[PDB]
Parts: C-alpha cells; sequence; structure tokens
C-alpha cells in the first residue's frame, strides 16, 4: 500500500528532547512519543510529534500505561492551531522490540488509523540509519501459523523541507556539502567498504549464532531466498566482461588524454609567467 | 554499395560469407583526437612564445 | 565539447599575448573552469576502482 | 631515412650512405658486398669494419625478416631461389635461426616436409587489450603526471621571490 | 483453447488429427465444423493456415526462450521437411524474425547473442544483478534481525 | 554445484531420469514451463546451463557452506577495506 | 639418451613432441583489478598530495 515514507529531523530533535526531559531518574526506557504525520499521500511524511507520560513494569512486559485524554488534547490543541496535519503512528526510542509492542501499536491501531511503527536508538552509536519504518499489518504465513500482525519494514529517508535545512546547516558549520571532485567522492570510497563491512560482519555473526543455538520460526523460509539470491552471483568468471573492462579502461584512457592534456594547457600562464614577470621587475628593479 | 556505404557488410570469394557489424561510438575519438590537434598550436605557440623570450 | 570550444578561444589567444602583455581586459579565465572539468571527468577514475571493488568481491 | 629534417649537412653526411642504406632492405648478397668495399672510402675508414661487417651476414637475416613481413610457407624454388638460397637444409635451417629469435611468430610443422608457419601479427585490438595498454596507462599517466609536477614546482620557483 | 493458450510444449498433430476428426463426426455439439469445410477450398486454406498458424505460434514461443532448440534438430522432430522450414522463415521475416542469427556453416539458428554492447546491456545486467542483490540482501536482513527480538 | 562450472550436460539429466536424448528438450521445455527455473542455454552442441532455482527445503552443507563462503566474503571485504584503506586513509583522509 | 634424462620429455612413435607450447589460461582479471585500484589509490596521491 505504502512504499516509503519521510521522516523530518525535528522528530528525532524532539528524541533528543526525549532525552533532555529525563530529569536524570535512573529509568531511560523506549519512551513512546506519538507520531505526527501525514498518511494523506501514498508517501508519509513526518512533520512533527509530541511525547506521552509511559511507563512499563520491571518484570512483565505487558503492563503499559498510555492516555487518551493526553492524547486527545494535545493532538486537540495542535489540531486547533495545525490541521493540515493528523495523527498517524508512534515510535519508541529502544532498540528493541518487545513481546506488548503489538498491544501498544493497538491502541492506535484502534483510536488512530493504521499507525506505523519507528525504530530509533537511544545513543546514535550506529553508523546505519537510525529509523525503520515498520508497517503495522497482519500477513498469511505459508507455515500455517495463525495470523499475527507483523512489522515489515518499509524503507524511508530523511528529509528536511525548507528552514530545517537553513537553520540546521546553521547550527553545524562543520558539514560539507555535495562537493563532486576529489574528497566527498573519495571519503565515501574510504568508509564505503567498512560500511558494508559493518553491516554484514554485525549480521552474520549473531545470525550464525541463531544458525546453531536459534529455533523458535526466525523466518526459516526467507533463509531459501537469502542464501538463493546469495548464490546468484557464483564468482563470475568475467570472461563477457572482459571486453567491458576494456569499455571503462578505454573511457580512462579518454580521461588519460583529457587530464594530460588539460593540465598541459593549465602549464601555459605558469610558464610564461615565470620567466617574464621575474625577469623584468628584475631587470627593472636596477 | 558496400564501397558506397549504404549499409553494413563485407563479402567473400572464397568462403562466400557475409558478416555485418557496426560502430556506434563515433563521437570520442573525433572530439579527443581534434582536441589533441587544437592543442598543438597551443604547446607549439607557447614554444614560440618561450623560444622568443629565452633565445 | 566545452574544452574544445574553449581551445577554439584559446586558439587566438597567443597573438594576444603574442602583440600586448600588458594589462588584463578578459575576465573570462578559462582555466579553473577546465580543473573542474577534468575534477568531473576524474569521476571515472574514481570509480573504476570501484568497479574493480565489486568484481573482485 | 632522412625524412622530416631538412639540413644539407646530415645530407652531405649520408651522401655516400645513400646506396648502401637503399641497399639494406632489397638485400642482394653478391652485388652489394662488392658496393659496400667498392667506393667504402670513410665509412669504411671510419675504424674497424665492425657493424659493417656484422651488416654483411645481417643482409640475409633483415631480408628474411622481410620474408616474414611476407607470406607463411617456404618453397624450395621460389622464395629459396629468391634468398639465393638453394638448399632444403639451410633454408629451415636459417629460417629456425630466425625462429629462435623470438622476434617473430611461425609454426613449425613438417607434414609432408613443407614448413608452415601462422605468420600471426594481429595485434592487440581485441586481443586481452586492458592488460595490454594497461601499462601504457601507467607509465604514462606517470610521464604526464610527473609533467604536473614539473608545472607545479617551477611556478613554485616563480612566485618564490615575491 | 489452452493447448493455444501458452508455453506451448511442441505437440503432435496427429494428436490433433482424431479431435477434428470426431469434430466432424459427432453432431452433439459443434455441428458446422462441416460448414468449416463448406467450400471446396476455403476450410483447406483454413487448415493449412491453421497448421500455419499454430505451427508458427510454437516457435514464437519457443522464440522467447533462449534455449537453443537448433532447428535442424527441430525439423527432425516436426517431421517437416527443411524447405517448408525455409518457408516458414519466409513467414519469419514476414513475422520479424529480423532479431536472429542464421548460419552458412551449420543450419542451427540463434535468436539471441547480440552485439552485446556492455556500455548497454552487460551494464543493464550488472545494474539490476548487483543492485538487486544489495536491495534484497538488505530487507530480510533487518527483518530477520527484527525476528530474533521476539525469540527473546 | 554452487561454482566451479555451473555448466552442464544432459548426460546427467537423462542419467538420472533414464530418459532419451530426443525427449531432455521436451523436459527441460517443461521445466522452463512450470517456471521454477529461469536458465536458458545457448549451446550449439547441447549443454545444460542454469540459472535461479528455490532450495526451499534445508541443506545442511549448504548452512556450512553457506557459513564458509560468507566468512569468505566478509573477510575479503574487510581485507580489501583494511588494504585500501590503511595507505588511502594516511594520503587522503 | 642423454636429452631424455635432460629435458625428460615425452618420446614418441618416431616423433619429437612438443608440449607446453602456449597452453596458458588467462589472468581472472581480479588481481590486476587490485593493483589497478592501488594505480587508483596513487592517482589520488599524485594528483593531490600536496594540494
Amino acid at each position: 500500500a505504502v512504499q516509503k515514507v519521510v521522516v523530518h529531523p525535528l522528530v528525532l530533535l524532539s528524541v533528543v528532547d526525549h532525552f533532555n526531559r529525563i530529569g536524570k531518574v535512573g529509568n531511560q526506557k523506549r519512551v513512546v512519543g506519538v507520531l505526527l504525520g501525514s498518511w494523506q499521500k501514498k508517501v508519509l511524511d513526518v512533520s512533527n510529534s509530541f511525547a506521552v507520560p509511559f511507563d512499563e513494569d520491571d518484570k512483565d512486559d505487558s503492563v503499559w500505561f498510555l492516555d487518551h485524554d493526553y492524547l486527545e488534547n494535545m493532538y486537540g490543541m495542535f489540531k486547533k492551531v495545525n490541521a493540515r496535519e493528523r495523527i498517524v503512528g508512534w515510535y519508541h526510542t529502544g532498540p528493541k522490540l518487545h513481546k506488548n509492542d503489538i498491544a501498544i501499536n493497538e491502541l492506535m491501531k484502534r483510536y488512530c488509523p493504521n499507525s506505523v511503527l519507528v525504530i530509533i536508538d537511544v545513543k546514535p552509536k550506529d553508523l546505519g540509519l537510525p529509523t525503520e519504518a515498520y508497517i503495522s499489518v497482519e500477513e498469511v504465513h505459508d507455515d500455517g501459523t495463525p495470523t499475527s500482525k507483523t512489522f515489515e519494514h518499509v524503507t524511508s529517508e530523511i528529509g528536511a523541507e525548507e528552514a530545517e535545512e537553513v537553520g540546521v546547516e546553521h547550527l553545524l558549520r562543520d558539514i560539507k556539502d555535495t562537493t563532486v571532485g576529489t574528497l566527498s567522492q573519495r571519503i565515501t570510497n574510504q568508509v564505503h567498504g567498512l560500511k558494508g563491512l559493518n553491516s554484514k560482519l554485525l549480521d552474520i555473526r549473531s545470525y550464525l549464532e541463531k544458525v546453531a543455538t536459534g529455533k523458535l520460526p526466525i523466518n526459516h523460509q526467507i533463509i531459501y531466498q537469502l542464501q538463493d539470491v546469495f548464490n546468484l552471483l557464483p564468482d563470475v568468471s568475467l570472461q563477457e566482461f572482459v571486453k567491458a573492462f576494456y569499455l571503462k579502461t578505454n573511457d580512462q584512457m579518454v580521461v588519460v588524454y583529457l587530464a594530460s592534456l588539460i593540465r598541459s594547457v593549465v602549464a601555459l600562464h605558469n610558464l610564461i609567467n615565470n620567466k617574464i614577470a621575474n625577469r623584468d621587475a628584475e631587470k627593472k628593479e636596477g | 554499395m558496400i564501397l558506397d556505404k549504404k549499409f553494413h557488410g563485407i563479402l567473400d570469394q572464397g568462403e562466400g560469407v557475409l558478416i555485418i557489424f557496426d560502430e556506434p561510438p563515433v563521437d570520442k575519438t573525433y572530439e579527443a583526437a581534434l582536441e589533441t590537434i587544437q592543442n598543438m598550436s597551443k604547446v607549439v605557440d607557447s614554444l614560440y612564445n618561450k623560444a622568443k623570450k629565452l633565445t | 565539447n566545452y574544452n574544445k570550444a574553449v581551445e577554439e578561444e584559446d586558439k587566438m589567444t597567443p597573438e594576444q599575448l603574442a602583440i600586448k602583455n600588458v594589462g588584463k581586459q578578459d575576465p573570462k579565465r578559462h582555466l579553473e573552469e577546465h580543473v573542474d572539468v577534468l575534477m568531473t571527468s576524474n569521476i571515472v577514475q574514481c570509480l573504476a576502482a570501484m568497479l574493480d571493488t565489486v568484481v573482485f568481491k | 631515412d632522412r625524412l622530416q629534417f631538412r639540413q644539407p649537412s646530415l645530407k652531405r653526411s649520408l651522401m655516400p650512405y645513400f646506396l648502401l642504406t637503399q641497399a639494406v632492405r632489397t638485400g642482394n648478397l653478391a652485388k652489394f658486398n662488392q658496393v659496400l668495399d667498392q667506393f667504402g672510402e670513410k665509412f669504411q675508414a671510419d675504424g674497424t669494419y665492425t657493424l659493417i661487417i656484422r651488416l654483411r651476414h645481417n643482409v640475409i637475416k633483415t631480408g628474411v625478416r622481410m620474408i616474414s613481413l611476407s607470406y607463411s610457407r617456404i618453397s624450395l624454388a621460389d622464395i629459396a631461389q629468391k634468398l639465393q638460397l638453394d638448399s632444403p637444409e639451410d633454408a629451415e635451417f636459417i629460417v629456425a635461426k630466425a625462429i629462435r629469435d623470438g622476434v617473430i611468430e611461425a609454426s613449425i610443422n613438417h607434414e609432408k616436409g613443407y614448413v608452415q608457419s601462422k605468420e600471426m601479427i594481429d595485434i592487440y585490438s581485441t586481443r586481452e587489450p586492458q592488460l595490454a595498454f594497461h601499462q601504457r596507462i601507467s607509465f604514462c599517466l606517470d610521464i604526464h603526471n610527473m609533467s604536473v609536477k614539473a608545472m607545479r614546482f617551477p611556478p613554485k620557483s616563480y612566485n618564490k621571490d615575491l | 483453447l489452452l493447448k493455444l493458450f501458452t508455453t506451448m510444449e511442441l505437440m503432435r498433430w496427429s494428436t490433433l488429427v482424431e479431435d477434428y476428426g470426431m469434430e466432424l463426426r459427432k453432431g452433439s455439439l459443434e455441428s458446422p465444423a462441416t460448414d468449416v469445410f463448406g467450400s471446396t477450398e476455403e476450410g483447406e486454406k483454413r487448415w493449412k493456415d491453421l497448421k500455419n498458424r499454430v505451427v508458427e505460434h510454437n516457435i514464437r514461443i519457443m522464440a522467447k526462450y533462449y534455449t537453443r532448440i537448433t532447428m535442424k534438430r527441430m525439423a527432425q522432430l516436426l517431421d517437416l521437411s527443411v524447405d517448408e522450414s525455409e518457408a516458414f522463415l519466409s513467414n519469419l521475416v514476414v513475422n520479424k524474425t529480423i532479431f536472429a542469427k542464421v548460419d552458412r556453416l551449420a543450419g542451427i539458428i540463434n535468436f539471441q547473442r547480440p552485439k552485446d554492447p556492455n556500455n548497454l546491456l552487460n551494464d543493464w545486467s550488472q545494474k539490476l544483478n548487483s543492485l538487486m542483490s544489495l536491495v534484497n540482501k538488505t530487507t530480510h536482513l533487518i527483518a530477520k534481525e527484527e525476528m530474533i527480538h521476539n525469540l527473546q | 554445484r554452487p561454482a566451479n562450472h555451473r555448466q552442464l550436460t544432459f548426460e546427467e539429466i537423462a542419467k538420472s531420469a533414464k530418459i532419451t536424448v530426443n525427449e531432455v528438450e521436451l523436459l527441460v521445455m517443461k521445466a522452463l514451463s512450470v517456471g521454477l527455473v529461469k536458465g536458458s542455454i545457448d549451446e550449439v552442441d547441447k549443454r545444460v546451463h542454469m540459472t535461479w532455482v528455490q532450495p526451499r527445503v534445508l541443506d545442511l552443507q549448504q548452512i556450512k557452506g553457506m557459513k564458509d563462503r560468507l566468512e569468505f566474503w566478509c573477510t575479503d571485504v574487510k581485507s580489501m577495506e583494511m588494504l585500501v584503506e590503511h595507505q588511502a586513509h594516511d594520503i587522503l583522509t | 639418451t642423454d636429452y631424455a634424462k635432460k629435458r625428460g620429455w615425452v618420446l614418441g612413435p618416431n616423433n619429437y613432441y612438443s608440449f607446453a607450447s602456449q597452453q596458458q589460461k588467462p589472468e581472472d582479471t581480479t588481481i590486476p583489478s587490485t593493483e589497478l585500484a592501488k594505480q587508483v589509490i596513487e592517482y589520488a596521491r599524485q594528483l593531490e598530495m600536496i594540494v
């Protein structure tokens, strides 16, 4: 139904506010904020949000505390100031999906429409994207297991509208822009193998742990498509792709003649001015 | 009509074989070679300025 | 085409430099643009090794 | 020869050398052997006849290198008579002396006694090109880019005084 | 109809001989098969055009596959002459077989193996293969990473 | 066979199926007719080249070979990342 | 006699046989792609070191 979402950095900055207004208690749970956004277009667009006092129990996961009156009052006053945005979904800032989150989700599946869930991180030490849109849908399973609410990842992008760019860019003065050429290309080309390395190494090690030490339907079926597509690249023999390397290598030779020739043209004013300025300022110096 | 290049082909007398092929990327070596020839007068006229200014 | 299209302008320049050499009248520099053209042209070189890494593993 | 440079000093320099350096390619043994020493005055008075005495039996090697630039099969009358060399043994023998060079490409075959060669002078165009002008790219870019160093540092030698 | 539907296994029309023959014989249903053969020449044109139409149609089906059924072998499995297969090729040149490969040397044909531009074709294959490996690799990765959360 | 001459031939198929070579074209046409396989063979002289099919059941040898080529791919990508990155960070950063 | 123990080749039915002649399988292009990648590293170096 929905292919992608758009989450503005304002709400994650309000998750910085989630970690601001704590007051140092010793709890630091997955504090839930009431996500607001635009379900109106087929794409989901988050503008802003707020948060609600939410408590679980230490031992019991299934005890969870929300408010309808706080939702209708904060959403009521927010709709009074801006009715162009409505309720859409929610989020917890914990790294882990609890068992209770189907029931916590179910309250906003009832009163709000089909609500989206966002897992983000309490400490932004993850190099990966912190935000993951998990659609709250029940899907029919091939094994015959009974149908339950299933959180499939909807792909996400983090974009800012107009002024959030200006304010963020004014606050940083540290980030550099697009800046094609040597640096912004070559830095992605520096850390890029580390970026698939920590992804893959972060996945296949504990994945391999859940191979031998795991049960309880880990989606054993998607391992077959998984390993299948992984064996759709069986270390290509390159024999047809040799001429492709002649092609990129011949384009490389074009970059050779352009670099050599054009830099050699830049040598002109250099190797004129080096003589004609120095010897004339010298010969009229005395 | 191969000699007037109305289409792609080349014949044979021993074997009687026809082969049909084409060369689409014509505009690479053109702009490359003309960039070389136009840079020739840059370097040579530079050497006329420098051969002027030294000796 | 922009390179050669400037090279037809720099074809005429060594006569001017072969006459006057005193004072500069053109705000057009012809150099740093072509440096930028080379920087955009080096994306081929930088991504060729990227292709080498993907082809490797 | 002297092709692109016109000055009448090298011209008079090769004015003795011209008949013999044109006598290189056709490579006629008994005639040109007389031709060298015949008007040999200053090039054979230049000392000790060394590389011309290597030339005197380099004649048939450069001529048979022109045979390598010609067709494959070696006849016993046509091209053996044409190389002034009339025997079955010395034909394959001295052709084989061109084979032990490695400068050529040839296929030593005896089916009926005739000697073949594949004589493939096919260039690397669609024959391992990446590995071929691989080294051309590396060396050429090193020369062009050390020339880029040679247009970096002398402007440092310009702006040094000021 | 379902045999004419799709993915036609190259089937024997002698099996269709009794189908059309009793399709003339029975008056239980589709009685005007004798009207299909009503005119002396017209039903014969429908019939040769019919066998023709399916014997071109199945070639357009196996022409999707690059599996190279090697038409000199196919003319032997079809029990028909290669000269009327040249006539079939006369129906193919007007049926736009114009992207194909024939042989002076062999009689085996190729419906593929173009000039294959690596900046176009192996470009395209490398693109969708590499990218689909990346993003299909991406999804069940974090999805199973959510599946292992529920075991706790 | 995961790699190392993925290409195969009809003799193992017909030896698996005790079938003649006249029917193996019908057999692979049926196999493509199901749609579990996409493999199209560009052979003239008879060959069986394959593409995608679904494993769908289990194989512990492909669990272990999965760990093998998987870990191998991981240490190769790590090896190239350290390899480029060691001199690369020191000259570019 | 000596060349059967010196060369150590195959001696056929009244013929002298030549093996290991132009038999070599070409390269994988992967290791020269790695050294070309090192060339790209040194092109980033030599193009941009002093900068």
